[PDB]
RNA sequence: GGUGCAAGAGCACUCAGGCGCGCGGGAGAACCCUCGCCAAGGAACUCUGCAAGUUGGCCCCGUAACUUCGGGAGAAGGGGUG
RNA sequence: ACCGGAGCGCUGUCUCGGCGAGGGACCCGGUGAAAUUGAACUGGCCGUGAAGAUGCGGCCUACCCGUGGCAGGACGAAAAGA
RNA sequence: GGGGAGGUUUGGCACCUCGAUGUCGGCUCGUCGCAUCCUGGGGCUGAAGAAGGUCCCAAGGGUUGGGCUGUUCGCCCAUUAAAGCGGCACGCGAGCUGGGUUCAGAACGUCGUGAGACAGUUCGGUCUCUAUCCGCCACGGGCGCAGGAGGCUUGAGGGGGGCUCUUCCUAGUACGAGAGGACCGGAAGGGACGCACCUCUGGUUUCCCAGCUGUCCCUCCAGGGGCAUAAGCUGGGUAGCCAUGUGCGGAAGGGAUAACCGCUGAAAGCAUCUAAGCGGGAAGCCCGCCCCAAGAUGAGGCCUCCACGGCGUCAAGCCGGAAGGACCCGGGAAGACCACCCGGUGGAUGGGCCGGGGGUGUAAGCGCCGCGAGGCGUUGAGCCGACCGGUCCCAAUCGUCCGAGGUCUU
């Protein structure tokens, strides 16, 4: 539930996964951020045929290498870090997610078409 | 912040175990002994201790009492002269005692050390 | 380096080893002979307890 | 609305489509000794009292300052204002219905001699861009010439810990007739086998 | 009189008998089956197979940290007398003892070298 | 001086032969000096990655710009060792 | 063993601190010093005074002594201002 | 064009300090003021709605993380309800740093015949273990509160704590051609901060259990010990202590008021919120919520145990309590020493012992398999630090000293 100044994955469109994180996004000392959680960051590593190439954007955070203490207490975490990238409202760049499944992801709930489109073991 | 931890400390963390196994070689020869009383208040878990291994006979106790006394001539003494007098005791072996002169010199009371009858 | 200052009066030096008396001990007799003794000691004249222990055998 | 109490535990068992997290806490059936209303004094109270410590090794004037009504020997003895009681005793079954919301009254545990990054939570010295033996005390304690003086409200290292504390709202979850345990969600301050008190305070509205 | 006497009390109206799930074993392959319910009351009876990793006891147990590699490893901890579960199901018993908190396997990855214990 | 380290006056135990450093005993608070680990993130600290930690011996393969033809080369980066 | 910038590898320098071990500090027996010093029966605020008062004026506060600690004052200490 | 306040800016004058009043920045800790940046309460409009402009009251609470430079300041990227101004010897070095400029070394440009020099630039350069007295944070020892003691307590007075945002019923209507889009009320979740606590998730656990290397010694093989960090190195870890974990919190109410708006109404029988009277009105004041507190010389308030006897008319002089009590011992979730708390054999207070909980992970030996390293059965065994308990086996044996003989009076 950790991200100052990190490093993850994006699962997704760009060109490769690489990214920065700059400020976690609630308000004004906000200091961390688990799951669920738009944050503006900083794309990095090379885009080869392009569509994103040195701009930056914002992102919503899937899974942390962290615990959740579930509310019945089971608690699923990875070993890995993620984020789907957000149009300026709430969208996909495509169609296609490649991750990691369901364990709930959809715990904001302002975001569905992520968790449909989530699909199956790898 | 000493807070439901027990046994005291003295000297350093394995200069204890080269002063217990070194007092626990004279009582059992000689029957008592005079020591100073917090170093006297705390012999008698480790004493105590291999006498109660001694009667329980076979030679997974007299290999065991072996590697904290290093003698096999207090072992072969021990487990056939005070191993089998017990044999109508549930523990509690010893007996330290507070005896009437300081020690001039640094100031520091005595106690007197056996193994009971 | 935080060296003091005016020196101390005879009337404050002599207040605070006001505090510093010392106690005599506590003494009762060997109930077997009929001397003093500190009260939770083998007996160095009369000899124990309840056997003996000490004392010149 | 009164009870003297002993904790034991915090342990947590599933009651709802979740799982909660509990204490257990037990109190055996206080008698009360005195009671103070109206015509000498103010502080009105029923005067409860606890376990039971062996008769002879007790003192005649609480033999017979306690005899007037007829207990049997106490350790402990508390008071707490306003409230009235029918009869010679009071249990757990009455009082508490499963559902309200409770307040619970202990002592700290002793923390001793605790410094100032303990006591009052507040930062040191950095650690290796030169750093001459400060790493964990604080800064200063004034300013110069003006007040001539180091003012008297003033954070400072010292003693901490065993004080009087109390803790607010929690609720009552489930109580057992058959014996006299109760069951809390909350923390309940104290080391265990120490005593507490529980009033309730439900007049907080919304 | 204290804890030991009467929180037994307490919780033995739910692991008075645990509803008995059988042999956990120590780094055994298993398929759990939960009662995931959400979504304006809908239940999803969900399994999951898995390598199981660590377990610790009091009686409160957690049949816990359990790990398994989709291609990211998605590692799953989880309450053992709890009444989320139906049943669990063991698939086959594996060895070597180095008990409890085994995690070598977090980072000795390569699947070749899992099986080789 | 004797064994194991690829070698050796290095490092680790130890023969002969010396010694335990001319104040002690207890309790085990704040604070300072000499140390050991920590997790989620890896320079966000700062005048400066200062300090500390990382790779570290031997063998095999492979090795760039430029050059006063010797050099850059222990370049970098990888596999082995009971 | 020079001085100025940039990346990569690993990290308690940091977000933000936590616990543990030894040598001191703390208590009791033995011996036991030095810089400093007008004399002391050494409170707070408003105001005056050679114009930053514990020693003077008017009001508020304060039972007699001590032991561990933190550094605001005594225009604190040392050096007849470089 | 005219009149003032403030003492925060570069100045004016030279009154204390040259037998010494250590600098600009950065940390750490702060308390204060209002000519208010946000939150809250109001008049006016060239205010239809939602937003805006300027003025009057208001100091409870809050004012983010980064790149460049020594920087205070300034220009920028990303958010936010906002990212305030000022004093406190330009707060703070017997609390820490030494990047800056002007100590000794050296070089570039420029002036000088020359030694040298230049708020013109550039790389290096020693910051001091012991607190006597006021002040502050915590704990003690005596005589006081007029017989001697135990126990539970009321409150004069003082402290701490006080935040704020987003979505959704009202409802997308009142408003307005439309585009847009509320007042008043009503629910839920979230951010920063504070006091407690171990059951979950994570951390430490100097000897609790295993594995491995080198070398001397026990006796040769087996099995063990010492040393190689004040642990030899690696994989685990209970209670204890904490956070990167869980629980709750900041109010509801009552009064008195600020700018503002009124009701009756005179002097001023068309009027006017007035000094006669009465009412409305804010995160600000007082009471409420927790915590110390009769050392509040105004020394508080109640319930219980012992007052037996004397006496020559001075009686502030003896042993003496079923009152009560220190010294001594076995201790502790209390602790720097004292202090407090629980015990002293008609005991369960600590040490051992037995039964569990909990750690590691299948002991030594003999028998089978392989020529040997090893493997396989007895066997989820053996070793077992404090957690919860039952058990006169070992320790608190015997004893010692102080304390009313209730006062002036009727």
């Amino acid at each position: 539930m950790i991200q100052p100044q990190t490093y993850l994955e994006v699962a997704d469109n760009t060109g490769a996964r690489k990214i920065m994180c700059i400020r976690v996004l609630k308000g004004s000392n906000a200091k961390y951020a688990t799951v669920g959680d738009v944050i503006v960051a900083s794309v990095k590593e090379a885009i080869p045929r392009g569509a994103v190439k040195e701009g930056d954007v914002v992102k919503a955070v899937v899974v942390r290498t962290k615990k959740e203490v579930k509310r019945p207490d089971g608690s699923a975490i990875r070993f890995d870090d993620n984020a789907a990238v957000i149009i300026n409202n709430q969208l996909e760049p495509r169609g296609t997610r490649v991750f990691g499944p369901v364990a709930r992801e959809l715990r904001e709930k302002g975001f569905m078409k992520i968790v449909s489109l989530a699909p199956e073991v790898l | 912040r000493h807070l439901k931890s027990g046994r005291k400390l003295n000297r350093h963390s394995s200069h204890r175990l080269a002063l217990y196994r070194n007092q626990a070689k004279s009582l059992l020869t000689h029957g008592r002994i005079t020591t100073t009383v917090p170093k006297a208040k705390e012999l008698r878990g480790f004493v105590d201790h291999l006498i109660h291994l001694a009667k329980r006979g076979d030679l997974h106790a007299r290999r065991l009492v072996l590697r904290d006394l290093q003698d096999v001539k207090l072992v072969r003494k021990l487990f056939d002269e005070i191993a089998p007098r017990y044999r109508d005791r549930q523990g509690g072996y010893t007996r330290v005692l507070k005896l009437a002169e300081r020690r001039r010199g640094d100031g520091a009371p005595l106690a007197l050390v056996e193994l009971v009858e | 380096h935080p060296v003091p200052k005016k020196k101390t009066s005879k009337a404050r030096r002599d207040a605070r080893r006001s505090h510093h008396a010392l106690t005599p001990p506590t003494l009762v007799p060997c109930p077997e002979c009929k001397a003093m003794k500190p009260p939770h000691t083998v007996c160095p004249e009369c000899g124990y307890y309840a056997g003996r222990k000490v004392l010149e055998v | 609305m009164k009870g003297i109490l002993g904790v034991k535990v915090g342990m947590t068992r599933i009651f709802r489509d979740d799982r909660a997290v509990p204490v257990t806490v037990i109190l055996a059936g206080p008698c009360p000794v005195v009671q103070r209303r109206t015509p000498e004094k103010d502080g009105y109270t029923a005067v409860q009292l606890g376990f039971l410590p062996q008769n002879p090794k007790r003192v005649n004037r609480p033999l017979k300052g306690h005899f007037a009504k007829a207990g049997v020997e106490p350790v402990r003895i508390l008071r707490e204002i306003r409230d009235f009681n029918p009869e010679g005793d009071t249990v757990t079954v009455e009082i508490f219905k499963p559902g309200e919301r409770v307040d619970v009254t202990g002592t700290s545990k002793g923390r001793g001699f605790a410094g100032v990054m303990k006591r009052w939570n507040f930062a040191g010295g950095p650690d290796s861009h030169g750093a001459h033996k400060i790493h964990r005390h604080p800064g200063s304690i004034g300013n110069r010439k003006t007040p001539g003086r180091v003012y008297k409200g003033k954070k400072m290292a010292g003693h901490y810990g065993a004080e009087r504390v109390t803790v607010m709202n929690l609720e009552v979850v489930d109580v057992i007739p058959e014996e006299n345990l109760l069951l809390v969600k909350g923390a309940v301050p104290g080391p265990n086998g120490g005593l507490v008190i529980v009033r309730e305070t439900k007049k907080a509205a919304k | 009189m204290n804890r030991g006497a009467l929180i037994k009390l307490v919780e033995s109206r739910y692991v008075r008998t645990d509803l008995p799930e059988f042999r956990p074993g120590d780094t055994v392959r298993v398929s759990y089956k939960v009662k995931e319910g959400n979504r304006t009351r809908i239940q999803d009876f969900e399994g999951i197979v898995i390598r199981i990793r660590r377990n610790g006891f009091n009686t409160t147990f957690t049949v816990r940290k359990v790990s398994y590699g989709v291609g990211v490893e998605r590692i799953f901890p989880l309450h053992s007398p709890l009444i989320q579960k139906i049943d669990i199901v063991q698939r086959g018993r594996a060895r070597r003892a180095k008990l409890y908190f085994i995690r070598n396997l977090s980072d000795r990855e390569i699947r070749r070298k899992l099986r080789a214990d």
